[PDB]
């Protein structure tokens, strides 16, 4: 597992996942994303088992989608991340495993309100003010709790973002040469370059 | 955990204790381990509590369905094939060592059932954990032919043996008495001991004497004009 | 390394007023196959203690040798104490325990059940009860093997409690010995109907009454079994 | 590990004269790491309560899953659901997968509108009732509460004796646990007004 | 195949007061669900207003209270005639669990008595070796059902003022010998409805700068 | 569980929890994780609970034996490895060791040593250890400056340690502070971990996510 | 469990005693094995007493059909049953038994059939788990041909070595004996044995 | 069950319609003969008909 | 492997019978399991070929030094050699070993250990694995001080159960006689004792 | 980590070590010496099992300063590996196996000729031009018989080394967090800061 981290800022979800990947012993590839833009105003992130990840990311846009054309009109992302619960959920029953772990955010315009949700690989929906899966979510969970607001400008969520990368970097054995920034927001979802 | 089950000449006698365990700690003081097939046909039971009462709830109401249909009274056989069968179905991976007894037309029966598939016939039989406890005094008091008073007198006191002995039996001694051609008696709590103490003192706390952190209500009523 | 090769079970035991019953089954198994006959497994040890050992007969055998030699030991000089006060139950009893204790260090144990029940020169009922396990505990009640969830349970309807004892006398505890032994043959495997009884009273010694059998059997309503249908 | 262990999650349920109790712990962790200080495990399915712990997905299926049942019985027979028939209906689906079983302890708590009566029922992880009318806890630090409660308890208690009774029990017992605690949300349940109050204990 | 630890269950139980100590004990002997005895002492004075008892798999539990004795002798003997302190004795204890620990002891020991000033002193050891002042501390397999109400109601843990709500803290009330008999006596009520393995008696011994008094109270036959 | 120590001007402070774990059951929650290897060493206890007081305690006895024959001062590199050189050879006879020994003295200054329990050791100016020591890292070295006064040091010792508590199952009991002067550790209490919530919840405006 | 059939002039008479263990701990006292299946042909069961009983009951169900459609099915027929379902049930199915059985024109027959199921007719069978012992007291003191009361005291003496030396084997000796005649019970307490 | 949230108007008229649709479109069937008025609030239309 | 030991009137008689495998595969089957450690006092060996052999010469050279000293060792004292070492190697090691001798004051006397060790007199002792087949036979048809030609074809009709039902024993029946007269052996060879 | 790496030129041995050491679940210390001075021109870097590092590193420390003061004669780096080569074969055949891998580089002032040993855990010396240990070791070499000339003097030595450290950077998946470069020079054995 690598970097997957989530912040709730007052208007937005800041995302962010990691460029490396490393199957065998050898980084194969290291500009490479894991986050697939489910809808106009969700984005989903997600790490977990190699290879598992990739056919599972591309089984929940394609649902999610078909499901958006029918209605012209996009579910929200609590409703999202309650499809995406239903089907793990069945798998750790079913007879082959899945094992994928999601951080969606999305920026709900009929609440008017950033909502981020953890989904871990067992079945579990909790919605956070900020969140993290794996080896990264030990040593930053306490970090963000630290410094945060319950409100915070935007450019403040990137700030504190880069403390926790910044950190991160020091102190993990494992190397991850730093993350994508993806903000998804009530403009839109866009990236920053800025690392 | 001591079920004894104990036939006499009019009829067969059935106790049980209502001490039902989880492993060091006792859940509940008071559960029966009776069931009822029939009316006229009880059962108890002993191991996985849940592997009992889902087990004579489905067999349960299948030889009630029976019974309307040939619209004949129950029999004890009716009940205690159907429950052989069953549980070998599954091989043993259901746990049930249930006492089947009871009374029809055609005489008083008893029989046991074990988790594979197994039965046995005896006329004094015992399932539990507490069982050796309880067998001990059976094998010595007991004889042929037996009347009700003498009986329920036997009944109890095997079970007590069993309270005494056995630490996962304890609490009130159920009885249930089923006789040939006369209904069939429930007689709960028949011999209580096991008396809690009174405290030393009450524990009552006042008002306030935990911190509250913020205060709601939760509505439960229905959804109304407003 | 050890397991039981070939097995005993079942010596049971109980106070009275001036002294104790011990008695205890007789066959020396090899599980299923009865392979030995007759084993004598009250071991006499002194003459105001009986030593009753029950698990492995190749464990008690060994041991058997080191009472003797206890007893031996304790005679060398000591003109006023050499068979006068040389012995109490309870000498005996301690010295077995740290035996065994240091048998269990080392995981190896003597495999045995032992009970050691005799009369002290105090007349004071002494019954006390050692194992592979090397738990140490009084009881007025007792029992070993496969009676130990068996017999047990039938002989704490005479001994209610500790109060009990001086109202039960020689005559009814022969009864309570008796009516366990019969038992025990009739739902254990490993049991027979040659079984010895002890008395250790302090009044008349050693009564070793020898080779009993079980008797007034109930076999009337086997008969009376039919099919399952 | 066991699965009940990997999130924790108590539930404690005590009776009283015209008014039952039900409270709960709002911790759910991914084993040693906590991930919210808040999530309520306790639903209620018209004037029945639910309490759900055991393994941390199946708080959430199995809750969603008496969602649409209750449903069907509402629905249908055009009544709210009592007290009795949920607590069969819980025992009949705990045993629906008995290969492949699910891992949860649920506790009914309620009062019946037939009668006016308090009624209780605990479960295990395969499920059968455990009646008392008494008290019930089922969870992980259930072993702790069992005692804790016993001591505390005196048979027909009033209505907010009753809820110093399960706040100071439930407190003592998840400070003494490491995978319950963080907070505690404790239901008054009356015969017309269920009252929602947290309790202001230690965090840490 | 041999496997030397079983359990033999009982519960123990340390509290500490002002002037006294009290360290009490069930006397149930148990293996699996047979009863052994109704009546075996595990609480042992040892001398020198110390009383220890030793609770867990029985044999272990017997082997400690073994040498623990044997040292209050070899002490008194090199020192011709000194009196052997709480402080003294605690880590005696520890030194003979902690030399085996590749064959260790499984029980969870206790010791209670007065120390120097004349208030309670109660130190308690975990299996392996080392130790810890407390101030209540019960052990054994009814532990967990003791503990949690008898920091309720010694030190009133989270409790607070009435009608301030969490705005004042309620002070440390103190603590009688009569007082303390009693929340014994209600816990051990506690602990035979609901865990099998307490029952028959219960054995409270007081130990004071007065002397060490022995009190019996019946507990439920099952 | 967590032990943290970091080196300042002032000296070190050692700050440590008091929650001991058995199981899922709590045991006690009143442990003294400060082990007095004389007035002039503080030893920290984490990993096994039994096995690294013990060995301590007879690390404080060659203390006194370095310091007599010596007519001086055991110094805090000779320790260390004494205590290193003994758990190497119990290095797979299944035994575990996770002290940081702390001290200052006059011709050497503050130093930490790491003494595992393969006999790794380890000198540096921070170490964690513990089942808290990622929850304890973060937060420690974001408010890290090496250049800090005493009070602000004290409060650090604290602030690393509640953080710890708030997400680990196994943190919280009390804290204790103690800062080792080169004179001797002067101790500094205890503090309830439930109790110190509330005021920095205040004070700095944290715990956002704790609701009320 | 020592379950055994002889053969004899006139028909076949089946003996089995009734102490069934599971552990050391006997289970019933007085416990009956000899099993009617048709109503000459009975059977004696031993082995695993689950999978006994239930594949004796399936037997019991296919006999009595042939019955109601064919006409009486023959010692033979039965026999080749209950191999058909050991055979197809050999992997998991711990089940001996001994098929003996009245034909009217070829008297008494003895079939026994192995754990892994098949068919072999013998003069007289003995399996169970205490029947081992016997083998060689049976094998030399046989006589083939004998007559009614001959039978009984041979099968007698024959169950109380077996007896003897299993502690498995014990309790009162149940024998059915089937010939033309009909179908007589006949039970041995201990005492009027254990004194020969 | 799926979404958790309450199902708009224009879905389950739909789905039913299909039912209908099913019966017409094959298996030698007979149509089931029934004509709703479904009335249903929703957040997005509001009221619908 | 199949041995035994009968008494009878003026001594006793020690039999076995000879074939020795190793697996399926017989290694030998003339070989001889009748063992001298002691010149009146013979031994007869079965479970592990090597654990029995290195067993028999210890306590050879602990018989042999008995006698040199202490005058010639009883049959009750050559069994306690046997015993105490089959005690330290119970668990290392495995026998059979049936103790049989003559005496000049008590006749002649069996006794019989065991792997664990442990010593019990009997009149006739029986070991191996042709022992769970033939001990029926022995029991019922046994008394004691029987005559010499009674012994002589009684451990003969035995030893022919044993080699025809258990197939780990065969080749020749040896036989022993310690008797006052001497050490005397016998052979019977298969075609007798087929017949016999 | 499990990074020591030799590039011997034709005036010098250059011996590079691991920064990082990492513990337990974190990286403890990102900057730590993992290489002691055997003799005054016989340096050991050392890396592999943890708590056998610390105390075969010592122990070999004291005992060829108890030769080199016994005797008034600095040991051959021929002589210092084999040395350490039967303790290494000693260990396999003991108790308690030793499991290091050991580079040892040292300037011969009798021949006046640099040399380089490469000892791997077994216990099977062989001298090499250059040499590595562990699986890092392996993308190292193929770079090493690239660009190597055996004519080489301090500076273009050094130059290849670095390539060799910025390949472990992309390449690897778990950091090592830059190294310490000590160099076997002529007058002694000298550290040098750069990167």
């Amino acid at each position: 597992m690598d970097i997957i981290l989530g912040i709730r800022v007052q208007d937005s979800v800041i995302l962010a996942s990691s460029k490396a990947v490393t199957r065998g012993i050898s980084v194969l590839k290291d500009s490479d994303d894991k986050t697939r833009q489910l809808s106009p105003h969700t984005l989903m992130s997600f790490a977990g088992e190699a290879g598992d990840t990739v056919q599972f990311a591309e089984y929940i846009q394609a649902n999610i989608q078909l499901y958006s054309i029918r209605e012209d009109y996009e579910l929200s992302p609590q409703a999202v991340s309650s499809f995406v619960r239903q089907e793990l959920a069945k798998s750790i029953r079913s007879r082959r495993p899945y094992q994928v772990n999601v951080l969606i955010g999305g920026y709900d315009k009929k609440k008017n309100k950033p909502e981020l949700y953890q989904i871990d690989y067992l079945g579990t929906k909790v919605e956070l003010p900020y969140g993290a899966h794996g080896y990264s979510g030990f040593y930053t969970f306490s970090l963000l709790d630290h410094h945060y607001r319950p409100d915070m400008t935007t450019e403040e969520g990137l700030d504190l973002l880069k403390l926790c990368v910044q950190e991160l970097e020091k102190r993990m054995p494992m190397d991850f040469k730093g993350v994508i920034v993806k903000i998804v927001d009530k403009d839109g979802i866009r990236q920053v370059d800025d690392f | 955990t001591t079920i004894v089950g104990v036939k006499f000449n009019n009829g067969v006698v059935i106790a049980a204790d209502t001490r039902s365990t989880q492993g060091p700690i006792v859940a509940d003081k008071n559960c029966a381990k009776l069931h009822r097939i029939s009316p006229k046909i009880w059962c108890a039971g002993a191991g996985t509590a849940a592997d009992t009462e889902a087990v004579t709830q489905l067999i349960g109401s299948n030889i009630e369905l029976h019974s309307l249909y040939t619209s004949r009274e129950p029999r004890v056989v009716s009940a205690l094939q159907m429950l052989k069968q069953h549980l070998f179905k599954y091989q043993g991976h259901i746990g049930a060592y249930l006492i089947v007894a009871g009374v029809d037309p055609t005489g008083s029966h008893l029989f046991s059932i074990h988790a594979h598939g197994s039965t046995d016939v005896g006329y004094y039989l015992s399932l539990g954990s507490g069982s050796l406890a309880a067998m001990a005094v059976l094998e010595s008091h007991w004889k042929q032919d037996l009347t009700k008073e003498e009986a329920i007198k036997l009944a109890s006191d095997a079970i007590q043996a069993g309270i005494w002995n056995d630490l996962g039996s304890g609490s009130n001694v159920d009885v249930c008495v089923m006789e040939i051609g006369k209904d069939a008696e429930y007689l709960r709590n028949y011999l209580t001991p096991n008396v809690r103490e009174e405290k030393q003192k009450s524990y009552k706390f006042p008002r306030g004497t935990t911190a509250v952190l913020k205060e709601s209500i939760v509505n439960i009523c229905d959804i109304q004009e407003e | 390394t050890q397991q039981p090769i070939v097995t005993g079970t079942s010596v049971i035991s109980m106070k009275y007023d001036n002294g104790v019953i011990i008695a205890a089954d007789n066959l020396g198994s090899y599980g299923s196959l009865l392979r030995f006959n007759g084993v004598e497994r009250l071991i006499p040890v002194g003459d105001n203690t009986v030593v009753g050992i029950s698990g492995d007969i190749s464990d008690m055998q060994h041991i058997e040798r080191l009472l003797k030699d206890l007893v031996t030991e304790n005679a060398y000089d000591n003109p006023l104490a050499d068979a006068e006060e040389a012995l109490e139950p309870s000498y005996i009893f301690e010295y077995l325990a740290t035996v065994m204790y240091q048998r269990r260090s080392k995981m190896n144990p003597l495999w045995n059940a032992i009970i050691v029940a005799g009369v002290q020169s105090n007349g004071d009922q002494f019954l006390r009860y050692v194992n592979l396990l090397g738990v140490t505990y009084s009881s007025p009640t007792l029992a070993t093997g496969f009676g130990a969830h068996m017999a047990n349970p039938l002989l704490r309807k005479v001994v209610d409690r500790e109060s009990d004892i001086p109202k039960t006398t020689v005559q009814v505890a022969e009864e309570a010995i008796v009516n366990a032994m019969r038992v025990l043959y009739y739902r254990d495997a490993r049991s027979s109907r040659n079984f010895s009884l002890a008395i250790i009273d302090k009044n008349t010694g050693l009564t070793f009454k020898k080779n009993l059998q079980v008797e007034n059997m109930k076999w009337d309503f086997a008969k009376d079994i039919k099919g399952y249908g | 590990s066991d699965p009940s262990s990997i999130n924790g999650g108590i539930v404690v349920a005590m009776t009283g004269k015209d008014c039952v109790a039900i409270a709960c712990d709002l911790r759910l962790g991914s084993q040693s790491l906590g991930v919210s200080n808040k999530f309520e495990k306790i639903f209620h399915y018209g004037h029945v309560f639910l309490g759900i712990t055991g393994l941390a997905t199946d708080v959430t299926t199995l809750n969603e899953m008496f969602r649409y049942k209750t449903n069907l019985y509402k629905l249908k027979e055009e009544r709210a659901i009592e007290p009795e028939t949920f607590t069969q209906l819980v025992s009949s689906s705990l045993y629906e997968r008995r290969f492949g079983p699910y891992f949860v302890g649920p506790v009914v708590a309620g009062i019946n509108s037939k009668s006016g009566k308090p009624f209780i029922a605990g479960f295990d992880l395969i499920g059968c009732i455990d009646e008392a009318k008494d008290f019930i806890v089922s969870g992980t630090a259930s072993d702790q509460l069992f005692g804790m409660c016993e001591s505390l308890y005196e048979p027909n208690l009033e209505p907010e004796d009753l809820f110093e009774t399960i706040s100071q029990a439930l407190l003592n017992a998840a400070d003494r646990d490491a995978l319950s605690g963080w907070g505690a949300v404790v239901y008054i349940i009356k015969k017309d007004e269920v009252v929602k109050r947290y309790l202001k204990m230690r965090q840490d | 195949q041999f496997n030397p630890y079983g359990d033999n269950g009982g519960t123990i139980l340390g509290i500490a007061g002002e002037d006294f100590a009290v360290l009490a004990g069930d006397t149930r002997n148990i293996t699996d669900y047979s009863i052994n005895s109704r009546y075996e002492p595990k609480v042992f004075d040892c001398g020198d207003n110390i009383v220890m008892s030793a609770n867990g798999f029985a044999a272990d539990g017997d082997a400690l209270v073994k040498r623990f004795k044997n040292s209050v002798k070899w002490y008194h003997f090199d020192h011709n005639d000194k009196k052997l302190s709480i402080n003294s004795a605690a880590r005696n204890i520890q030194h003979l669990l902690y030399g085996k620990r590749f064959f260790p002891y499984y029980v969870h020991t206790i010791i209670a008595g007065l120390d120097e000033d004349g208030k309670g002193a109660v130190y308690s050891f975990d299996p392996v070796g080392s130790y810890e002042r407390e101030q209540c501390r019960a052990g054994g397999a009814a532990a967990s059902l003791i503990m949690p109400f008898l920091d309720n109601q010694v030190n009133f843990k989270n409790q607070y003022e009435p009608g301030t709500n969490g705005k004042v803290k309620k002070p440390l009330k103190y603590l009688s010998v009569e007082e303390v008999i009693k929340l014994v006596r209600d816990s051990f009520t506690s602990a035979t409805e609901r865990h099998i393995q307490v029952g028959d008696g219960l054995e409270i011994l007081i130990v004071t700068k007065d002397g060490v008094r022995k009190e019996f109270y019946e507990l439920k036959r099952d | 569980t967590t032990t943290l120590a970091f080196r300042f001007q002032g000296g070190i402070i050692v700050a440590v929890d008091s929650r001991a774990t058995a199981g899922n059951w709590v045991a006690s929650q009143t442990v003294k994780k400060v082990i007095e290897i004389n007035p002039f060493l503080l030893g920290t206890m984490a990993g096994g609970a039994a096995d690294c007081q013990f060995w301590e305690t007879w690390l404080g006895s060659q203390c006194r034996l370095h310091e007599l024959r010596e007519k001086e001062r055991i110094s805090v590199a000779a320790a260390s490895k004494i205590l290193s050189n003994l758990v190497y050879q119990y290095k797979g006879a299944g035994l575990s060791m996770g002290t940081m020994i702390c001290g200052y003295t006059r011709k050497e200054g503050p130093t930490i040593y790491y003494v595992d329990s393969d006999g790794t050791r380890l000198k540096g100016d921070i170490f964690c250890v513990g089942s808290g020591q990622t929850f304890a890292y973060g937060v420690l070295d974001s408010n890290y400056k090496w250049d800090l006064s005493v009070e602000d040091a004290l409060y650090l010792g604290k602030r690393s340690i509640l953080a710890a508590a708030h997400r680990d199952a196994y943190s919280g009991g009390s804290v204790n502070l103690y800062h080792v002067t080169e004179d001797g550790w002067i101790y500094h209490g205890n503090h309830d971990v439930g109790e110190l919530f509330w005021k920095v919840k205040e004070e700095e405006g944290s715990f956002n996510n704790v609701i009320g | 469990t020592s379950i055994m059939a002889v053969t004899f002039k006139d028909g076949v008479i089946l003996g089995a005693d009734s102490r069934t263990t599971t552990g050391a701990y006997i289970a019933n006292r007085v416990t009956d094995k000899l099993t009617r299946v048709h109503d000459k042909i009975w059977c004696c069961r031993s082995g695993s007493a689950a999978d006994t009983q239930a594949i004796a009951d399936i037997v019991q169900y296919h006999l009595e059909l042939y019955t109601s459609q064919y006409g009486t099915p023959s010692t033979e027929t039965a026999a080749s049953v209950f191999k058909e379902l050991c055979y197809e049930n050999k992997d998991n199915l711990t089940a001996g038994i001994i098929v003996a059985g009245y034909d009217d024109k070829n008297k008494g027959e003895v079939y026994t059939i192995p754990l892994g199921g098949s068919v072999h007719k013998l003069p007289y069978a003995i399996a169970g788990s205490g029947s081992t012992f016997i083998y060689g007291y049976c094998d030399k003191n046989f006589r083939e041909n004998m007559s009614k009361e001959e039978t009984v005291d041979f099968i007698k003496h024959s169950l109380s070595q077996a007896i003897k030396w299993d502690g498995s084997s014990g309790g009162v000796i149940r024998m059915v004996v089937l010939t033309a005649a009909g179908v007589e019970r006949l039970i041995f307490y201990p005492d009027e044995y254990e004194q020969l | 069950k799926t979404y958790n949230e309450d199902i708009p108007v224009e879905i389950l008229v739909r789905r039913l319609s299909d039912i209908k649709q099913g019966y017409t479109q094959h298996g030698g069937l007979r149509p089931f003969g029934v004509s709703f008025i479904y009335a249903g609030y929703d957040d997005r239309y509001g009221y619908q008909l």
